[PDB]
């Protein structure tokens, strides 16, 4: 026999399947003989202790500043001062050296939230004594001759001593959720196109600038032996919480400045000598 | 990996770590390494095909540092702002790499001619865009797609667009990612380890095409290299909120 | 001649690479 | 862990390790990198015929070439760095028995072990960062900072407290086996005896008191943990 | 098929047989016979179909050494990489085949015109190409198409690909591969024995098309002959990894 | 399983001439290509006949020695599986540092031989071409070369046969015998990536014409 | 042990010895020596720190140095005289891997098994005689004859048959240990490297018939059964 099929349904038909998105489902057609075969990941496969997500590669120390603590250094003078915005290090200058893992991966992201962590190695020894207050200022900051500014928000005083190393954990207080990155979403210009204001008001967006500020003060004045040195060196690591949170991809603020070379054909373009 | 937390031996009193903000706007999580890699990537914008040659190449690779533009540097027929994508970035912290890449190639037509597209493996060399294979000058009775080799057609006039996987067919454990020099006249053996083979468009007559590329589902990366040297200058083109 | 394609004497080993000695690279 | 009071020898409370014959004490504490895996089950497949080890020659402690800090050192500068296996054959503690298999065999998987011993004052101060990075061949001059070794399986010494430190450094490499050695009759299209770096660069440079010493020295010891060696031939000097 | 293991006395002791690296890069294996012979195979490239004629005759048959090119000989239609295939190596090996073959057609057009594509049973005769069946200079009036025979219609506009399944609809148990010359003049009945049909292509106005062949799922080879004298030159267009 | 079929690949002599140490065999033993700087005219092994379909291939290779020879023969031969680095003609000691295996020709005319797969590798890539489009054997220069389809990793695993104790026949005998050199792939034997055919057939190849059209009624 | 009827292949009734990557097949039957032991006991003292083994170097087979024996030779001549393991380091086989470990260890215990496969032909005839003396310094030339070698250790030849020989050689030393090599720093007042002395020698002269070949060749194979070393120095060149 042969009966007619009235069975039928609308349909509405497109190009692509799950072209934006990440995962769910695909429409790839494998160039196998085989076609529902796959790579075998039984032997080699990825190591437990690689990172899974980009919170994990933002969950790594990385050395963000340094600076020096002497003893001729006065009370109350401002050893480090700086805005903590992981979107961008300056507003107002050209960026050229080795980003910290966790600014590294912000960049990639339109939005970031949650506490950011610092950790402060002071590159001394025994003989070496002081002490410093960290402070996370928040909305208004505060003058660099006025130290009750700073002591009046949200500080730590550490005793430098035996002990050359403390955590700092930076508390995210804001009245918003989550913070837009102060870069760019997209930007065309590659070329070092000399900037005008019909570039600026043609822009992708408006830098919303952080005004959250994080310093260090003296309180003690540092009084080494005359045996040792008498300025020492002060690490400043910093790494997302272990609630740090991004979304929002974009295009990369960073992007490689050392050693870029673009590809060419092997051997075809002059590789036989 | 090291998270450096070994390094820090202070144990004093601490502010709250809070409670996270994933979850509260929406549940589309965009942090997973593997969801950024299998988003597509734009290589080629409107690259043009001839006949003429056996059919433009493209080298089996994850977008990288390796396909970065330079100001000064030589005109390519790659897309500029590669290095600058997410998952390029993401590619520059691991050097190795293993699995599937799928491939979206758009055929600028509604055509009936065939646009066949050809998986070659590992084979050693690394090329891409057009190129005459033996520097021949006729390649209609010897095709690339009709040599034995799997190969898949585009049918415009049905569907300018297709998808297509290309398997991790190499000698080697992991593909490299990238080197210093992409330009380097070195070891010859080594030199094709960046790449797993070839896929090679081959049309009837001249026309356009667009590649976009991201990574399989059967994918993963290793050997984490950490952050490299970098550059930026994006406040520069952006007023304040204060003016 | 492209000078990216092979790397000066004083500076590089026989693989045609930075040599293990040469500290100032960085 | 924790120091007592000063008797006839001062404050006895070091610890060491042995292995073989070869024995390392430590005064202070020791910092130690995570213990982490290498490839396996690519070993049977690669090899048709059984693999050896020689732990009593390759697992014991070598010291290679001593290495001089000054005040004059800035920070990302290298202070050494070394080629592995290569340069622990060729170039570093030539006369080692540790060497002795690597003059037979053809391939091999190596896991090793680092130590340093670092000797300054206790009037001095600075930080050094030692880091590896597998299968570097063609990637030294990229991803080679302070920053990436912080990234990267790493160790810190601290110049004036002079605690020691230990990488623990797998075998992760893109082939099976690495090649040991170069030959006239071997083909020179493999980049032999590489499959990782080690770096040892200024985190924070080393600062004197008055009239203080500009200098200091810190030395490598190496061992092999896993080194198993496979496809046997006659024996060649080395490089 | 004799493995030869019949022949080999010797019983001393021997090396490890060490483990498979089957399954170890990708669970596609690719070493069935079956599933070689199933991926398809270019036979023409770009040939013209016309009007004036009955239509373009596909002789129903695997790609082999009957279909190979030969420098200095006269020019054909056929691919030249034909001989070269994977497939057409092993069939080289196998002189019986029974079941279908499977034919993916392409047409270079978008147009409403109805391509029809006609089987014919085992004839006797071995033929390919345009030809005027009874040399007649009119076939409208009489299409081969509407003569009674199975056929089934390519409508470009839809779709200008179609792939059709052809029986073995013959008188033989086996059809015969590949004889050791293809143009010899011998006992006519034996002679057409290579072919179990034909597949017979018929335009409205002039158009071109693509021909791919493939095995069925119900098909077998037998009658196994071991490797042919063969030749090759591929060592002399390669550089070697020691420049 | 047709490269599991024993192939003849190669042959060679031993005679009583041959002084102690001398290579009677020395190749490459690369199942993607019999010679690297020559052209090959000839029968193909089966095993090497079909690794010619595939871009890669591992596992240990089997080899069999039938000398071809009676009972009044007597001598003793050394087969070694030398990798990486190879030995000089005249050092016969490098042979003896590799693998080996020595049979001692008398009674039993005939020994079996494994080659074991040891490499940096789990896979070796073909040392054949993936797709060659030169089809009127054209003069070939350095560009061509150049924009080929890949780059040939020529492998440094040889196989030798030298002598351990010299052929010593009985007068009313030949003083110089045959050896047949057999050789197919293991149980474990693989293949993967399937490319254009390395090699094709070089005797009887007549393409097809119209039956009868084209000139068959004579 | 028994014979069988003629096949493609001959009669295929070999048997053969796998020892590490070699293996050597016998077409005849093979004479083996007693299996005799060596001292143990002394092993402990004489050596503080533990003794090491490298089997899969030391145990496999190497061919030394071809032998020839033609009509001219008569009873009681040597053909060809080795003292162990001295020759085997320095003189034969200069690049097997079995002497990788004797680089860099100054004393050790040894055992050795030494296969001899002779290949005359079937009108040919005449006996050779292979034997050991243990620890033969300055007495190399007496108790040094036929006789001599079929009262001590040996195995027995015929040169038509070409039946194999296997002698297995314990460790009979007066010291605990034999030296392994001479250097120019160490003392010239001990001998290294010789703990005993392989003789081969003509039992009874080759003949041949009518026009017949005038020579014919053994081959000599070693391998250590059981070598441990002590005492872990720099690596040096053998001799």
């Amino acid at each position: 026999d042969k009966p007619k099929d009235v069975s039928s349904i609308t349909i509405i038909p497109k190009p692509r399947l799950g072209f934006p998105h990440g995962k769910g489902k695909s429409d790839a057609v494998a160039m196998r003989v085989n076609p529902v075969a796959l790579t075998s990941f039984q032997d080699v496969s990825a190591y437990p202790d690689e990172p899974r997500t980009t919170l994990d590669i933002a969950r790594i120390w990385g050395l963000r500043s340094t600076f020096n603590w002497g003893s001729g250094d006065e009370h109350g003078k401002e050893l480090f001062n700086t805005v903590l915005d992981p979107g961008l290090r300056f507003y107002d200058q050209d960026y050229e050296g080795q980003i910290t893992p966790m600014e590294y991966v912000t960049g990639l992201y339109n939005f970031w939230s949650g506490p950011i962590e610092l950790r402060f190695d002071f590159v001394s020894n025994a003989f070496h004594t002081g002490t410093v207050i960290i402070s996370a200022e928040y909305n208004r900051s505060s003058t660099n001759t006025d130290e009750c500014q700073s002591h009046s928000t949200y500080t730590k005083t550490f005793h430098l001593g035996e002990q050359k190393s403390v955590h700092f954990t930076v508390p995210y207080i804001y009245d918003t959720v989550v913070r837009r990155n102060t870069a760019s979403a997209y930007l065309p210009v590659t070329d070092y196109d000399k900037v005008d204001n019909v570039s600026r008001a043609q822009a992708m967006g408006i830098r919303a600038e952080s005004k959250m500020r994080v310093k260090v003060r003296v309180v003690n004045v540092l009084r080494p032996v005359a045996s040792t040195t008498s300025t020492i060196e002060v690490l400043v690591y910093m790494r997302g919480g272990k609630n740090y949170a991004l979304h929002g991809l974009k295009q990369s603020t960073y992007w490689p400045s050392n050693s870029v070379v673009p590809i060419d054909s092997f051997p075809p373009d002059g590789y036989d000598p | 990996m090291d998270t450096g937390a070994k390094e820090d031996e202070d144990e004093t009193a601490n502010f709250s770590d809070g409670v996270t903000a994933m979850g509260f706007q929406s549940l589309d999580t965009q942090v997973s390494i593997k969801d950024i890699l299998r988003r597509p990537v734009l290589l080629f914008n409107h690259v043009e095909l001839d006949p003429d040659y056996t059919g433009f190449f493209i080298p089996i690779m994850p977008p990288s540092r390796m396909m970065q533009y330079k100001s000064g540097d030589k005109e390519t027929s790659f897309q500029r702002l590669i290095g600058r994508t997410p998952q390029a970035a993401i590619m520059n912290l691991f050097r190795f790499w293993r699995g599937s890449l799928r491939y979206t190639i758009i055929i600028h037509s509604t055509d009936g001619h065939p646009i066949y597209v050809t998986h070659v493996p590992h084979t050693g060399n690394r090329v891409y865009g057009l190129m005459k294979v033996n520097n021949l000058h006729e390649y209609t009775k010897v095709p690339i797609f009709g040599c034995g080799l799997t190969t898949e057609m585009i049918i415009p006039s049905v569907n300018p667009s297709i998808c297509v996987e290309v398997p991790f067919d190499t000698e080697n454990n992991w593909a490299v990612t990238f080197d210093e020099d992409a330009q380097r006249n070195y070891s010859w053996r080594d030199k094709g380890d960046t790449v797993t083979g070839h896929l090679v468009v081959t049309p009837v007559v001249s026309v356009y095409m667009s590649v976009w590329v991201e990574a399989g589902d059967d994918f993963e990366v290793s050997n984490f290299y950490g952050p490299p040297s970098v550059k930026t200058n994006d406040w520069n083109y952006a007023f304040s909120d204060e003016h | 001649d492209n000078p990216h394609r092979f790397l000066p004497a004083n500076v590089s080993n026989r693989w045609n690479e930075y040599s293990s000695a040469y500290l100032p690279r960085v | 862990e924790v120091p007592s009071k000063e008797s006839i020898q001062g404050d006895a409370t070091q610890q060491s390790s042995k292995e073989e014959n070869t024995i390392i004490t430590r005064d202070q504490q020791q910092t130690v990198s995570e213990n982490i895996p290498s490839t396996v089950g690519d070993l049977v497949i690669a090899s048709s015929e059984p693999t050896q080890q020689f732990r009593s020659l390759t697992n014991r402690w070598m010291p290679i070439n001593s290495i001089r800090v000054t005040v004059n050192g800035k920070r990302n500068d290298l202070l050494a760095q070394y080629y592995i296996p290569e340069d622990f054959l060729s170039t570093h503690a030539k006369c080692a028995p540790n060497t002795i298999p690597f003059e037979t065999y053809v391939y091999g998987k190596y896991e090793l072990e680092m130590k340093f011993v670092a000797n300054g004052n206790k009037f001095q101060c600075g930080k050094v960062i030692i880091s590896v990075k597998f299968d570097s061949y063609q990637a030294d001059n990229i991803n080679t900072g302070f920053q990436a070794a912080l990234s990267r399986p790493h160790i810190m010494l601290d110049l004036s407290t002079n605690n020691e430190g230990v990488l623990k450094i797998p075998f992760r490499y893109h082939r099976a086996f690495v090649r040991n050695q170069t030959h006239k009759t071997a083909t020179a299209g493999v980049r032999p005896g590489k499959f990782a770096s080690i770096y040892v660069q200024v985190l924070s440079p080393l600062q004197t008191g008055e009239g203080g010493a500009n200098d200091m020295f810190i030395r490598p010891f190496y061992r092999y943990t896993r080194a198993e060696f496979a496809g046997m031939s006659y024996k060649v000097p080395l490089t």
